[PDB]
């Protein structure tokens, strides 16, 4: 669809059977949830924000969907302030930013 | 990797 | 112009007479721009996101021109690693979320 971006851009994503709302976010290059138990083997990962580093737990090819659309990717997991899908999930999905 |  | 995400999505803009590299962010309510010696007045604000907070400067009213198209409005500056166009600026250059 087309989202305009007077409000944050909230959408519901279905993970691991969970419904859950995350940010389409262009500004980050992963897609980072809040703790949630998933099945996988994970492998720990650092990564930055604009506080500074944090580790995660990192899921491999993990199937999200997101408003309808299906992905399959990493999805990291950790202490982040809100679900953010990334880039890597937002380039399978065709998402664009037009103006 | 970096996520803003 | 239509962005795709297959790489961070940076664009040339101008604010305070300075040509600066700048990631349009959906994830980010508020523009935020690496430290720099604008004139006016400001007011301290901290905000925060993956890794904690970082303290900012608040100015009000700035414009800045993104890819060309003009906007106006509050700009945060602090010493994060990427100049970040947030919603409020991306609002008014009409810029858009689509898939």
């Amino acid at each position: 669809p087309q989202i305009t971006l007077w409000k944050r851009p909230l959408v519901t994503i279905r993970i691991g059977g969970q419904l859950k709302e995350a940010l389409l976010d262009t500004g980050a290059d992963d897609t980072v949830l809040e703790e949630m138990n998933l099945p996988g083997k994970w492998k720990p990962k650092m990564i930055g924000g604009i506080g500074g580093f944090i580790k995660v737990r990192q899921y491999d090819q993990i199937p999200v969907e997101i408003c309808g659309h299906k992905a399959i990717g990493t999805v990291l997991v950790g202490p982040t302030p809100v679900n953010i899908i990334g880039r890597n999930l937002l380039t399978q999905i065709g998402c664009t930013l037009n103006f | 990797s970096l996520n803003f």
